[PDB]
RNA sequence: GCGGUAAUUCCAGCUCCAAUAGCGUAUAUUAAAGUUGUUGCAGUUAAAAAGCUCGUAGUUGAACUUUGGGCCCGGUUGGCCGGUCGGAUUUCCAACGGGGCCUUUCCUUCUGGCUAACCUUGAGUCCUUGUGGCUCUUGGCGAACCAGGACUUUUACUUUGAAAAAAUUAGAGUGUUCAAAGCAGGCGUAUUGCUCGAAUAUAUUAGCAUGGAAUAAUAGAAUAGGACGUUUGGUUCUAUUUUGUUGGUUUCUAGGACCAUCGUAAUGAUUAAUAGGGACGGUCGGGGGCAUCAGUAUUCAAUUGUCAGAGGUGAAAUUCUUGGAUUUAUUGAAGACUAACUACUGCGAAAGCAUUUGCCAAGGACGUUUUCAUUAAUCAAGAACGAAAGUUAGGGGAUCGAAGAUGAUCAGAUACCGUCGUAGUCUUAACCAUAAACUAUGCCGACUAGGGAUCGGGUGGUGUUUUUUUAAUGACCCACUCGGCACCUUACGAGAAAUCAAAGUCUUUGGGUUCUGGGGGGAGUAUGGUCGCAAGGCUGAAACUUAAAGGAAUUG
RNA sequence: GGAUAGUGGCCUACCAUGGUUUCAACGGGUAACGGGGAAUAAGGGUUCGAUUCCGGAGAGGGAGCCUGAGAAACGGCUACCA
């Protein structure tokens, strides 16, 4: 099932049958947009913005309440992250495993998990250069891997 | 499933896979390396004229016993010495040394028959007649 | 069985199924409306909440995130909506 | 995707039988001849106002466009005045009833009234062979995805 | 993963009708599937059926009735020159008086008798008898 | 297979059989051959799933974007139609789409060329009383057809047409006397001649005109450099036609293009895949690495205590013993190991991994009204890991221990049995790249049948318990759900069968895709190549030989 | 620019490093002239085509050239080799 495992699990998230309006909500649209931008300027990621708006504010999702989605409204208001955040988290994990390898050589199963992570980074980054949020080359490289995470 | 790539564009994969599985057929590689015109004793021929060198006692296989009265001949065109059977009864004594006989295949493409071991060939004529005619006494041999 | 209203199944059969195999795929997670005994403000709290839920007033925790449904802290008034 | 000066080589690049008369005051700055390519195709404005010569061009030039008309994308651009097309196409097979993907290459004479690069679906017609590979002159261009 | 949803849906149809149930559920759908099932319905292999617009795919619940021997696809949607449609229906149907292979004509999804009526052809999708 | 004494097979005769003016033979290609498989094979065991994942090529890829004709027909809602004690219908009837029939059938539009036919009137003549009837246009009707434009996302696909030399082939006419053949011939008024003929089909991809717009990809408009435009400027060219004409200059308008203004606009981003990648949560496991910690056992040593044996075996002998052997005890060292928990349990890509504790980074699953929105599936070349044996030098080196030594057993024992004993075992650094790496079952997907236990996560319970008191759990119980290693019954099914929930959803034959096999030996040999210190790895035939090699199962 | 019948790296000077390729280039085999077709035919195919026609190519091996509209002619010449 997964990209890189023997695992075939299905835990997921079902958006309810509503294109709009859990009508008991009754706060705003523009003010919760400003809520998003305030939490974003506090140094939050789109996913973490979404889960905090869910939990502490009862927000269903921004596509429902305000028409469009979160990274979209960030990319509108100019707080846009430079590399896409899931690629960012992949590179972060890659530098973590790479640090651990250069300090512990004989950990070869961790070198195999490193192989899989560099695999995911090449596949996803290949996609982002196809749909042109990267430059068309962007040259992801193992030695400058610390430069995007530090 | 089923193994093969059923794709509406997968024909080069299909055709390469077929071409390279063809060699395990005994006959596709056998023509296409060129193995008759290389190392079978004949060069694609069916008969060859040969020279008699020796008369051989090849003794038959296990559920038989007989001495088979074969002959050991040499080709003209190519120099190969090769066993050959002299067919039906009494026709060994129709052949003497260096009698320029005519060699045929034997009935199974180029493997043996029944209980002569290892032989491929047979004689049909001796110095320009026959063996059926000689065996049924309906032709007499010229003397060289 | 061979024949069953697969269009309209019983609510028992529907309640006993997973989030996705139900005929319309839909959530089970429900928002709550919580007042603390200290302050009086109403807070809308996700059932399976993933952050330590606090109120804007009085800075107390409301819900500890755990494995599945969020464990509320102590006795606080909550209405299931 | 480079260009050059007016005159570079050891000749003087002009067109044959075009005579910018020095005695009469040429109010216009040149006598630039051109033609219409036909097949519905349009001469670019850059060709008429331009300042190259390229005697092998269909425009302001001495060869002509006939024979097959074709299209294709551009895979190489690193020659001087020629690109390399890849006419991608599918080949049938009767036995397997299934197509198989295939390609050729057919390098054409990019004229310097046409700005091309890698990408750039072009349209290109046959033009009395120019060198050993190139029998085609580009007549119309278009971009790749954006 | 999810290659041809026509073979997925017909896979369920054939499996349920092999095992003697009376109706079936199908998770993905397509307007190719809808036009396959309208053709099976108006030739009379399927009773009612019902799109369920679950927002994702749209499941389809088909009230079968028996009277259906096989459905299937022919997985490359092969081209068919209009002479070769009889080579097909010979190759893969049980007789010469029933059974319908289903094209993809540019006049639409139809079956081979309607193909010879409207005098048009194209790919092949699958067959039903 | 016959032929080893009475041969239904040899050599003859007799009789017969078949093909017959022909019959046999050799060899080669074709059918047989679903034994080359695209249709159309096979891989658990018959030959045959790469040790395992990663991954470029190739091959493949969830869903979503509306439809000018009518005649007949049936199907649903329906109303004047309600008769029947709220249902009970017919059809004068719209349409709701649906099946045939002839066609609406079109190319989307300017620039005008040009109008077929006019809304007619330009008045009344020929003729039955005259919108009968033309000779005709001054107010209208362009597509009946032309060419300067702009429609312009490109195809793959399919329909139709022209080409698809002659023979060939399929076939139409024809009595070459039948015919194989040919393109002939046939009828009179045979005396001064009439005439039919010599078709048609087929051919393919590649083109080349043409319709179709489903399928299958491909472009847009997001950091609006957008289209609309009657707009308002400003720039540049542009360069016809009138200036007698030429050529130059400038007023002009036309035609591009570009740049700002206001205006026009529903201004513009398709789902959120029981697809996938990420985030966060509480968990979970003998996942890896480095420390660190412990245990008893074995062997060795010192210190004792005692008396003739101690091992060891099928029974013995090799050996050790009054210089105290074995045992006892005390204490220490040394190394490997991680039992009892120990299962039809877990984890890991597999090989594999079981002591504590810590760090280091990972990880599956579960939960998720979060996130991005096809980012995928499978993989030639390629790369990582890869039990154990090896091999290169260390440091260890206790126990077991190939080679070796002996003592046995034997007809012989350089074999099993006994006592030792090097390399090894262990580890650090470096190679190797193989195993029955075996679940002998590729991988991702969807469906098809009953059950109870199990591990991990979740949810519910007027549940139990712990106690200090109900509370907080945590454990236990009941029911569900996802994932997981398995299992137990039946066969709807599959199979040659043992057997199988996948080996099912296969002649009623096609979900994406990677490898593998084509009778047995020869032979994983030859040789060429590459890798390796080497042992050897991966690639890898031929000569020739033989009618079998086999696979489940029954009876002996 | 020359050459040519004429385009053309066909050749020469000069000036750039290009062009092809795992969608199989380049190199090797062949008992390789190709196509029309032939055989066998359920369908899908597989093998063959020196040979009665078209196109090619060669006149022992190899090059050169007169004549001529047309030949690198060989039932022409010249050179070498066999």
């Amino acid at each position: 099932g997964r990209m890189h495992s023997a695992g075939k699990g299905i835990s997921s998230s079902a958006i309810p049958y509503s294109r709009n309006a859990p009508a008991w909500f009754k706060l705003s649209s523009e003010s919760v947009i400003e809520q998003i931008v305030k939490y974003a300027r506090k140094g939050l990621t789109p996913s973490q913005i979404g889960v905090l708006l869910r939990d502490a504010h009862g927000v269903t999702q921004a596509r429902v309440i305000t028409g469009n989605k979160i990274m979209r409204i960030l990319k509108s208001n100019g707080l846009a992250p430079e590399i896409p955040e899931d690629l960012y988290y992949l590179i972060k994990k890659a530098v973590s495993v790479r640090k651990h390898l250069e300090r512990n050589r004989k950990d070869k199963d961790a070198k195999f998990r490193l192989i899989l992570i560099e695999s995911r980074i090449h596949r996803l980054a290949r996609y982002y250069r196809t749909v042109a949020v990267l430059p068309p080359n962007w040259k992801y490289e193992s030695a400058t891997a610390s430069a995007l995470v530090n | 499933g089923k193994g093969k790539p059923r794709g509406l564009n997968s024909a080069r994969k299909l055709r390469v896979h077929r071409r390279n599985n063809r060699w395990a057929e005994n006959n596709y590689k056998k023509r296409l390396l060129g193995t008759a015109f290389k190392s079978s004793p004949f060069g694609g021929s069916s008969h060859a004229k040969g020279i008699v060198l020796e008369k051989l006692g090849i003794e038959s296989k296990q559920p038989n016993s007989a001495i088979r009265k074969c002959v050991r001949v040499q080709l003209i065109k190519n120099g190969k010495k090769v066993t050959a059977f002299v067919p039906n009864d009494g026709c060994l004594n129709f052949v003497d040394e260096n009698d320029e006989v005519l060699l045929a295949g034997f009935g199974r493409k180029g493997k043996a028959k029944g209980d002569i071991p290892g032989v491929r060939f047979k004689v049909v004529k001796v110095s320009g007649v026959s063996l059926l005619a000689l065996w049924k006494e309906k032709k007499e041999k010229p003397r060289s | 069985v061979l024949v069953q209203d697969l269009l309209h199944p019983t609510a028992a059969s529907e309640a006993r199924k997973h989030k996705l195999k139900t005929l319309v795929q839909g959530p089970r997670s429900y928002f709550l409306d919580v007042k603390c005994p200290g302050c009086l403000n109403i807070t809308t709290v996700f059932s399976h909440a993933q952050t330590a839920v606090t109120c804007e007033s009085c800075s107390t925790i409301l819900c500890t995130p755990t494995g599945g449904k969020a464990k509320l802290s102590e006795g606080t008034s909550f209405r299931r909506k | 995707s480079t260009e050059l000066t007016v005159q570079s080589e050891r000749a003087f690049q002009k067109q044959p039988h075009i005579f910018n008369n020095p005695k009469v005051k040429t109010s216009k700055r040149t006598k630039r001849w051109y033609k219409n390519a036909g097949l519905g195709f349009k001469t670019p404005k850059t060709a008429i106002e331009g300042s190259y010569i390229d005697k092998k061009c269909p425009f302001t030039g001495l060869v002509s466009i006939r024979g097959k008309i074709l299209t294709g994308t551009v895979v190489s651009t690193k020659m001087h005045r020629t690109i390399v097309i890849r006419r991608a196409y599918l080949h049938y097979i009767p036995k397997y009833n299934r197509y198989e993907k295939r390609h050729k290459n057919v390098p054409v004479h990019v004229s310097p009234a046409f700005r091309v690069q890698v990408g750039d679906i072009v349209t290109v017609g046959q033009c009395r062979p120019i060198s050993k590979t190139v029998r085609f002159n580009v007549v119309k261009v278009s971009a790749a995805a954006g | 993963t999810r290659s041809s949803v026509l073979a997925d849906a017909l896979n369920a149809i054939n499996n349920a009708e092999k095992t003697g149930k009376r109706q079936v559920l199908i998770r993905p759908s397509s307007k190719v599937i809808i036009k396959f099932l309208q053709v099976m319905q108006k030739h009379g292999y399927i009773g009612e059926f019902e799109y369920i617009d679950d927002h994702r795919s749209g499941k389809i619940v088909v009230q079968l009735n028996g009277r259906l021997n096989k459905c299937g696809v022919i997985s490359p949607r092969f081209n068919v020159k209009i002479g070769d449609i009889e080579k097909w229906t010979a190759n893969l149907l049980p007789a010469r008086q029933f059974g319908y292979v289903i094209l993809t004509t540019s006049a639409g999804i139809m079956d081979h008798e309607e193909a010879r009526r409207k005098h048009v052809s194209g790919k092949i999708l699958g067959f039903v008898y």
